[PDB]
């Protein structure tokens, strides 16, 4: 807006990344309707949905603090920008991030608020129960004057989710943070992770995210989010088509799973000038990538049935994003070299796979050497 | 399917019969059959000519999901070997005549 | 003859409607969950323990978002797990919490704010 | 007989027979004067 | 042809101007003295000898 902040410094390696939003424990934001529910009380059956998940939950994302923790464990450096209350739960969240060696100088305390607590009022409009927000939680109440500009000056990637778009206060604060980061040369990473309200209608969501979509240099979306934003019914019809008499080629006879790679012309409504990399994730199975110059897909895999009693997919979406951010900062040729980009994205695939082998997102985030080991075990040496 | 049941099952119908045709057939000397709301299964062993005088009947051939509807004033010829269910929902009255080979 | 293994009741949106409109004397805690959500397994065990602690001094219920998706969205549920703490005093406003909060934090809300 | 009986209208694959098999896209696949025109002559 | 992808195993079911439809088939090599279990065109289910 006006000037700089802090003292210019040689800025130790690896380059810092900043994660913006709400620090929460667990809290899966992406919620849709699944048609295969287990017993409502016997939660010992619910693990069967971890190894036959709904498609929107194949590699779930989470709060931005998950990405920061996962990024640090993968060998990077990260700082979290956000607000917590001055109560005991607020200290626990900060102590969790300090233990994981995430910088918390960008975390502001609000001594008059209770962490993760929203005051709402219950109404009975048209014979139905609804709630409306009376006072937002401290997590969604960071002000622009409370931004740590030293972090925004140092950080090379600014990362945020669409959960901040559900808060009037955070949305205004978000666009001041983006302005500062761009002024200092930072790249903007938009990890969509649509919360429950934003799944209601395509047109309302497209209007709501359009401004933040246009400010982003890197975007990660799931296959379900991308199809919802373009046309959900066209792609479902496309998946359900079966030739009447004979297959068009030998591969169509095998009745394999659909890994459709969207053409850059289908993606065109969502492309803009400043966008450097679009990644569409089909869990860890496929990573479709799109650049101004080229596009392609990285083939991955998953194995949660290798450990049926400890598998938990929560947080695996954050590990994939953290793995992308770890390689983008240290391998800047990823943006311009296709072969280099594919090799580096296989590192992100491996991180997602390991993350699904432990109960709890933070508890199961993998280290760099474990991720590198799994990548070399899974892929043939020519693909490393 | 697209083909109507009357065409498929060879059920000749002469809706809005003129009085001339009735007298040519001698309908006034035909026997009388009547019913209320009920359900009659039947397999025709010979052709039957039916002149409906009151009410209506919905005819469901064996295994069918559709029906044929005949109203008062219609002259219906049910073919030999037809298996069907006749449904009535109100008072119904008819004059009938069974036809052997040749005959009429 | 055989004690039931689970204390927390699952309610429909219509059933939860009458429970909130009707007269209540104890704090009402409403849990939104889904059987496919991994963290809900951990939350289910904490709420069963909270039901044992608060035998008749609180009422713990749960709502499945797979069955009551529209109701959850109108209640401002942004994700799972989500808890609503509803006071027996009709003037006081309800408290909505997000994430796997500790059991002690639930007790403090019930005792001091409910 | 029907009269002896003891719902109310008022209220892929290609068969191969010779034994039946079904042929479909799961087992068949593709490998990729005036001017005279074809038509009836009368 | 040199400029064409290799064919898959099966019988030519349909011939058209610029394409062919193949019915998938799998060959089994058998040596002299081996015994075939079934007449010609006999239906064999999965796992049958």
């Amino acid at each position: 807006v006006d000037y700089d902040d802090g003292i210019d410094f040689p800025y130790d390696d690896p380059p810092l990344v900043c994660c913006f939003g709400a620090v929460q424990k667990e809290f899966v934001p992406v919620v849709r309707v699944h048609d295969n529910p287990m017993h409502p009380d016997i939660y010992s059956q619910w693990k069967m949905l971890q190894w036959d998940p709904p498609e929107f939950g194949r590699a779930p994302g989470g709060p931005p603090s998950n990405v920061a923790i996962s990024h640090v464990r993968l060998g990077g450096r990260a700082a979290f920008m956000g607000k917590v209350g001055g109560d005991d739960y607020g200290e626990e969240l900060v102590l969790m991030m300090n233990k994981e060696r995430v910088q918390t100088r960008g975390v502001k305390f609000d001594e008059g608020a209770s962490t993760a607590c929203t005051r709402v009022k219950i109404k009975f409009e048209d014979g139905k129960m609804k709630a409306e927000t009376v006072k937002e939680p401290p997590e969604d109440s960071l002000l622009a004057s409370e931004l740590n500009l030293a972090v925004l000056k140092e950080a090379r990637i600014f990362h945020f989710n669409s959960e901040v778009l559900t808060s009037p206060t955070m949305e205004s604060t978000l666009f001041k943070a983006i302005q500062w980061s761009k002024k200092f040369g930072g790249l903007i990473f938009f990890d969509l992770n649509l919360p429950l309200p934003l799944w209601r209608s395509r047109n309302e969501t497209r209007k709501l995210i359009k401004k933040s979509w246009d400010e982003a240099n890197i975007i990660e979306v799931s296959q379900q989010e991308l199809e919802f934003l373009l046309d959900e019914e066209y792609y479902e019809r496309r998946r359900n088509y079966t030739p009447q008499y004979f297959a068009e080629d030998f591969e169509q006879t095998k009745n394999r799973r659909d890994y459709y790679h969207y053409t850059p012309e289908e993606i065109k409504p969502l492309w803009h000038d400043d966008l450097k990399l679009l990644v569409v994730t089909d869990g860890t199975l496929r990573l479709h990538y799109y650049t101004p110059k080229f596009d392609g897909v990285v083939v991955g895999t998953e194995d949660v049935l290798i450990t049926p009693f400890t598998c938990d997919r929560t947080g695996s979406g954050d590990a994939v994003v953290a793995g992308i951010m770890r390689k983008l900062t240290t391998c800047p040729e990823m943006f311009e070299d296709q072969d280099v980009l594919e090799r580096q994205l296989r590192f992100a695939v491996a991180a997602g796979i390991i993350s699904q082998w432990t109960i709890g997102a933070v508890r199961g985030f993998p280290t760099e050497s474990a991720t590198q080991n799994l990548k070399e075990q899974v892929y043939v040496p020519s693909m490393w | 399917m697209q083909t109507p049941l009357e065409e498929l099952y060879n059920v000749k119908v002469e809706r809005k019969v003129s009085q001339r045709r009735l007298e040519e057939l001698g309908v006034s000397r035909w026997s009388v059959w009547k019913t209320g709301k009920c359900k009659l299964p039947w397999d025709w062993q010979v052709d039957q000519l039916v002149y409906i005088e009151e009410g209506e009947v919905r005819v469901v051939p064996e295994g069918s999901k559709r029906f044929m509807q005949f109203l008062a004033g219609d002259l219906v010829r049910y073919p030999k070997w037809l298996e069907a269910d006749l449904f009535f929902n109100a008072p119904y009255s008819e004059r009938y005549c069974f036809k052997a080979y040749a005959d009429d | 003859f055989v004690r039931e293994d689970y204390l927390v009741r699952k309610l429909s949106a219509q059933e939860l409607q009458d429970l909130v409109k009707g007269e209540r004397k104890v704090p009402l805690i409403v849990d939104f969950y889904a059987t496919w959500c991994g963290p809900c397994i951990l939350m289910a065990q904490e709420l069963e323990m909270l039901a044992v602690e608060y035998e008749s001094n609180a009422m713990i219920v749960k709502v499945d978002t797979d069955d009551e998706y529209e109701f959850a969205r109108d209640m401002q549920v942004r994700g799972l797990p989500t808890l609503f703490f509803i006071s027996p005093d009709p003037s006081k406003d309800a408290i909505r919490t997000e994430g796997l909060i500790p059991l002690q934090m639930m007790r403090d809300i019930i005792d001091n704010d409910m | 007989r029907k009269r002896n009986n003891p719902m109310n209208p008022f209220y892929h694959g290609t068969i191969r027979m010779f034994s039946l098999l079904i042929l479909s896209s799961s087992n068949c696949f593709r490998i990729g004067t005036i001017k005279n025109s074809s038509g009836p002559l009368g | 042809a040199k400029k064409e992808p290799y064919l898959k195993s099966g019988q030519v079911l349909i011939v058209q101007r610029d394409s062919v439809v193949i019915r998938s088939a799998k060959p089994y090599l058998a040596t002299p003295g081996a015994k075939v279990h079934g007449h010609y065109r006999e239906i064999l289910y999965e796992g049958d000898t």
